[PDB]
């Protein structure tokens, strides 16, 4: 796990906390002020860059389990949007999902739709439209070597 | 049960009960001509010799074994003493191997002189003579005592009749001390 | 639930080398048609030469058993006591 | 028999180091109700589109006709800005700064990931392979494998036994495809003697002359009997299981040729082992599995794919240090030490005149380089 | 009846047995000022190794025994130093002593 | 564990190992090659000298025994002073050879060792009775020039080498007069040779390295090394051109 990540995301959070509600209308107020979106394109891209993103997109969807509050799901889902909409290089890095992992956010979901918010809809829609998920059994891959 | 392969002990430590037994007696008549078997319980030296003997038949793949391990693989109890007798026979095994022309050169040490075990078996006797004319005690006594048995003063004196009284009433107890005697185990 | 203690359906039970293994040891003497008529038709003609080239060497267009198969390292001359070696080297 | 204990849903055994054993095969059933899985073939369109959307989401989720929610859009492509990463204070900022800084330190080019450009290529055959006929495409919900085998000991000695490769099979593929997919350089050697004569062609690899291969899974002894010369290597490990009470169950036996990935209840990162050619063994450890996905390869019978290949160092020619040496030595006259290399132009030169009479007693083994399958 | 009560255990597999003839008597060590606090004891109420014995709860009589044969054995100049003055019996105290001692010997198992 | 499964106190073995460790197709496990070390140094001089000192006195040793045993039987006083005379004489041939300095008792290059009792009780197995033989042949020998060339043998050794036709070279070597091996000094022939380049490109190479690019090559990374092996003549210095 990158070291720095595990504390940019914890700095994000503070920010995403500082969100009053759930409307997609404050991710685009932050967006002006808190542009995580910098490093996507950088002055080289190759494997390193794209391991990069693909542990950074690993530890944002790590942020999305149940023992977290709602908020913090809501930025987690559009973080995990916005850092997917925001793939310019060649390879489409999908963030991976697990089996107990797409429990959560059924109810999620459901929650996000019976409280008529529809951009949060909308978000989960766009994302399926993508088809931007790798279904796996697990979220990450380990050896017995180390 | 190191001769037969059974398959709780592996093929490698496996040997012949001849040759064993002949590389056993060898050492424990060098424990013997050594003082290695007076006071001594024998079975600990036994132990240690076969334990050299087993050492020796294959130092490539033996060396790295312990007494315990070799106890706990042939399934008897070992003696507490026997590795303490064990690095005795060692240090004789030195004291041999200082004498050979071509081990005093090779600079061999407690773990590293099993193997010539049996070349020091070849040429015993001249290794031993050469080895006492330089005994064997416990090592209590060999810390090289300046005092030995040390001559007692002469004071079979008694006096006349009675050298003092006083002793008397510092042996007898006092009437406070023989009530809190009597209130302690009441 | 001698070496010829195991039968016909026993053998034909194991695999075609030790088939042909068990065959050479105890016909010694055999050609390749009557091997194949043994060991039955349905078994490839390659397989079975493949085989038995490992255990008989040709000799006027027959097939005769190695000395080593005939004469393991342990085993000795049952007249004599002399070595499987010095067997081997004179049968061949 | 049917299949052994275990729960379609992996509990931890131990805590992010291994799972329960679990039927694999019943995966691609239970993921496959619970979420329809529908889209597998990359159909994405390059209005009436809105028109469509409309229709399918105030239908399924949304109640609102009204197209509010497609500001989104505009946030996400349109405001969507070839840049520099700076005048942003972010810790992933700093970290990029510090990679480029060690890259400008050091680092003259991106031309150094030869290690990296391997499994880049072997990804990419993966994707963009479209299927020979329409009855060759893989069915939607196709279970798939990865496995990562640990052959060799050329590695380090005196360290973990971590540079070896990677492979990737599918589930509706029979176990005989993955046995013989599985190449190791053990296969290629050739026995016999060639001192006595080096332009011998060889006539027979090991390959052929014994296909004994087993595998071991959950006790699970799967041999096979495609041609009549392999053996059965399982009758002497049940014996050595059988003859002493070692605490080890009853191990059942069955072919290859009828056994599927699906029956395979196996735990994922367990060390486990395939075997062939009577002790060629190979460390295996199952590391994921996963349904087909639309960025897969469509073709099932081209998919064995060795989707990362170590890099193995070619073994040089000892006497001249510029080419690969294809012969082993032993007991030789002139050679520094026993295990000396030598090459073609070599090793006719060294104990062979101009008609190539044997000169001098020696031995020598066809020595095939394992860069032969790297 | 009995149900998984007991474990199997192999022992004594009739073989050749070493001679053992050793019964190793387990004794408390002795610490500085635990011997202070014997010597004390005994310049405070002689040689009666009952009463002794009754006023150390962690130690035994026979371990007493042998200690004080030790100790005459080894430093009687001392044991005469000691017999020579005298103190009188105290008894709460004693118990306060016992208490710190206690609480030292936590405080050394502690560490 | 990192052999097999199987791989408990005692690992079995099935019977297709017989086979195909007979036939001599031996793949991986005798390619352990490892170079040495100041201390093997040392123990193999160790041990090469202890070989030679109880080889020469082990007869010394047995003899002055038999003395002793037949004096402590024999009861004339003529014969005890003619067999302490000759114990005298054999223990002073034991002393002046266990005074004897450490450069003749090494005997030479070739010279009657035992290789098996140096590998199996000095090396304790470690190494192999003809990896340490042939390591004190021509690797450790004091009899090895160890001094570089001063670029003044090469003629000879070239002109001597097309003389005879380039078939032994160890003849070649003796004939030149280096005190050297022959593996020693036909490494730094080679390496001043010419012959090991090759010389202007041609057509028909061009299609040979196309087709080795088109069927292993992978992204921007071209596998010379593989045209190394493949194309005769090329090192991998100049040959990285052909694709440059």
């Amino acid at each position: 796990t990158p070291p720095g990540l595990q504390t940019d995301c914890e700095a994000l959070l503070s920010r995403f906390q500082e969100t009053d509600s759930v409307r997609f209308e404050d991710f685009t107020e932050l967006w002006r002020n808190m542009k995580f979106g910098t490093i996507f394109c950088g002055r080289m891209r190759n494997l390193e860059k794209n391991m990069f993103t693909k542990e950074a997109l690993a530890l944002a969807w790590r942020y999305f389990l149940p023992p977290y509050t709602f908020q913090i799901r809501v930025g987690a889902l559009y973080l995990l949007y916005g850092l997917y909409n925001t793939q310019l290089c060649q390879p489409k890095q999908k963030i991976r999902v697990a089996l107990k992992d797409w429990d959560e956010v059924l109810k999620f979901q459901q929650d996000l739709v019976n409280a008529q918010h529809f951009d949060a809809a909308y978000i989960f829609r766009k994302l399926r439209l993508d088809r931007a998920f790798h279904f796996t059994a697990m979220p990450k891959l380990l050896s017995y070597r180390m | 049960k190191l001769f037969q392969a059974s398959p709780s002990v592996p093929a490698k430590y496996v040997e012949d009960k001849e040759k064993m037994l002949s590389r056993t007696m060898q050492l424990v008549e060098l424990a013997n001509e050594t003082w290695l078997v007076t006071g001594r319980h024998p079975l600990p030296v036994i132990t240690a010799a076969t334990f050299l003997a087993w050492q020796s038949l294959q130092p490539a793949d033996r060396l790295s074994c312990s007494l315990a391990r070799f106890c706990k693989l042939a399934n008897v109890d070992l003696p507490y003493p026997a590795s303490s007798r064990l690095q005795e026979l060692l240090a004789v095994l030195l004291r041999m191997a200082e004498q050979l022309a071509w081990l005093r050169v090779l600079r061999l040490d407690k773990r590293s002189v099993v193997k010539h075990i049996g070349d020091l078996l070849q040429h015993r006797q001249s290794l031993v003579r050469s080895a006492f004319r330089d005994l064997l005690l416990p090592p209590c006594m060999l810390k090289s005592p300046k005092r030995i048995c040390p001559v007692p003063p002469v004071s079979t004196v008694t006096g006349d009749e009675n050298i003092s009284d006083s002793e008397i009433e510092q042996y007898l107890r006092t009437p406070q001390e023989v009530r809190d005697f009597q209130r302690a185990q009441a | 639930q001698p070496s010829n203690v195991l039968s016909m359906a026993q053998l034909r039970t194991l695999p075609l080398a030790d088939q042909i293994k068990i065959l050479m040891k105890n016909v010694k003497v055999m050609p390749f048609a009557n091997l194949m008529s043994l060991l039955g038709p349905s078994i490839d003609s390659v397989a079975v030469l493949r085989g038995i080239q490992k255990v008989a060497m040709l000799v006027q267009g027959n097939w005769v058993v190695k000395s080593d198969i005939l004469y393991p390292k342990d085993s000795s001359s049952p007249h004599s006591g002399v070595p499987a070696e010095v067997l081997c080297r004179g049968r061949d | 028999v049917s299949g052994s204990g275990g729960c379609n849903f992996p509990e931890y055994e131990l805590p992010e180091l291994n799972t329960r054993a679990f039927h694999v095969g019943a995966f691609g059933e239970l993921w496959r109700g619970r979420l329809r899985g529908a889209g597998d073939l990359s159909l994405r369109e390059p209005a009436a589109d809105s028109d469509r959307e409309d229709a399918a989401v105030a239908r399924d989720l949304d109640c609102s006709l009204e197209a509010a929610a497609e500001l989104r859009a505009v946030c996400g492509l349109d405001k969507l800005k070839e840049v520099i990463p700076e005048n942003t204070d972010l810790v992933t900022l700093g970290v990029r700064k510090r990679f480029l800084e060690h890259r400008e330190e050091t680092i003259t080019i991106d031309r150094a990931c030869r290690q990296e450009t391997f499994v880049y290529e072997m990804e990419s055959h993966a994707i963009g392979k479209k299927p020979e006929n329409s009855a060759d495409m893989i069915e939607e919900g196709e279970l798939i494998l990865s496995v990562n085998i640990l052959y060799p000991v050329i590695f380090h000695k005196h360290k973990e036994h971590k540079p070896y490769q990677t492979m990737l099979v599918l589930g509706s593929q029979k176990l005989t495809q993955l046995r013989d997919s599985i190449r190791c350089v053990s296969d290629l050697q050739i026995g016999g003697e060639f001192s006595n004569t080096p332009d011998q062609a060889p006539e027979h690899i090991s390959k052929d002359l014994y296909k004994s291969a087993f595998f071991y899974f959950e006790g699970t002894f799967y041999n096979d009997k495609r041609y009549p010369e392999c053996r059965d290597l399982s009758r002497t490990i049940i014996e050595w299981s059988e003859s002493h009470d070692r605490g080890y169950g009853k191990f059942q036996t069955a072919r290859m040729e009828d056994f599927t990935f699906n029956d395979l209840c196996i735990k994922l990162g367990f060390p486990y082992l395939y075997c062939h050619q009577g002790d060629c063994e190979h460390v295996i450890v199952i590391t994921d599995i996963r349904l087909v996905h639309h960025d897969d390869c469509l073709d099932r019978t081209l998919y064995p794919l060795l989707i990362k290949k170590h890099w193995l160092w070619t073994r040089k020619c000892f006497v001249c240090k510029m080419y690969t040496a294809r012969w082993v030595t032993n007991n030789d006259s002139f050679a520094p030490e026993d295990p000396c290399f030598f090459c073609d132009v070599c090793f006719r030169m060294l104990h062979y005149d101009s008609e190539g009479n044997k000169l001098g007693e020696f031995l020598a083994y066809p020595y095939v380089d394992p860069g032969t399958f790297n | 009846c009995v149900v998984e009560e007991n474990d199997p255990i192999f022992e004594r597999g009739s073989t050749t047995t070493y001679s053992s003839f050793r019964k190793n008597y387990y004794s408390k060590p002795w610490s500085n000022k635990e011997t202070d606090m014997f010597f004390l004891a005994i310049s405070m109420v002689g040689t009666d190794f009952s009463m002794i014995g009754q006023l150390f709860p962690h130690r035994a009589r026979i371990e007493i025994k042998n200690k004080f044969k030790r100790e005459e054995k080894t430093n009687g100049w001392r044991i005469d130093k000691a017999f020579q003055e005298k103190r009188p019996f105290d008894f709460d105290f004693f118990a306060h002593l016992l208490q710190k001692v206690l609480a030292e010997e936590e405080k050394r198992k502690q560490k | 564990y990192f052999k097999d499964k199987v791989t408990g106190v005692g690992p079995p073995a099935n019977e297709d190992t017989r086979e195909k460790a007979a036939q001599g197709i031996k793949a991986f496990e005798e390619l352990l090659v490892t170079k040495w070390k100041n201390w093997e140094k040392a123990l193999l001089r160790k041990s090469v000298v202890s070989d030679r000192l109880q080889r020469l006195l082990q007869p010394k040793l047995l003899k002055l025994e038999y003395l002793h045993q037949k004096q402590s039987k024999v009861s004339s006083e003529l014969e005890r002073q003619a067999l302490e005379k000759q114990g005298r004489e054999a223990e002073k041939e034991i002393q002046d050879i266990n005074q004897l300095p450490e450069e003749a008792l090494l005997g030479n290059r070739l010279d009657s060792h035992d290789w098996e009792k140096i590998s199996n009780i000095n090396f304790e197995g470690s190494r192999s009775a003809e990896e340490i033989r042939k390591f004190w042949q021509n690797s450790e020998h004091p009899s090895i020039n160890k001094q570089e060339w001063s670029r003044e043998e090469e003629e000879r050794l070239q002109a001597i080498a097309a003389a005879h036709g380039h078939l032994e070279w160890q003849k070649i070597a003796e004939e030149l007069g280096t005190s050297r091996s022959a593996f020693q000094c036909l490494q730094k022939f080679q390496q001043h040779n010419k012959a090991l380049k090759r010389k202007e490109w041609t057509e028909e190479e061009d299609r040979m390295l196309t087709q080795l690019v088109q069927e292993m090559r992978v992204g921007s990374h071209i596998p010379y090394r593989r045209i190394v092996y493949y194309m005769e003549g090329r090192d991998s210095m100049q040959l990285i051109y052909r694709w440059t």
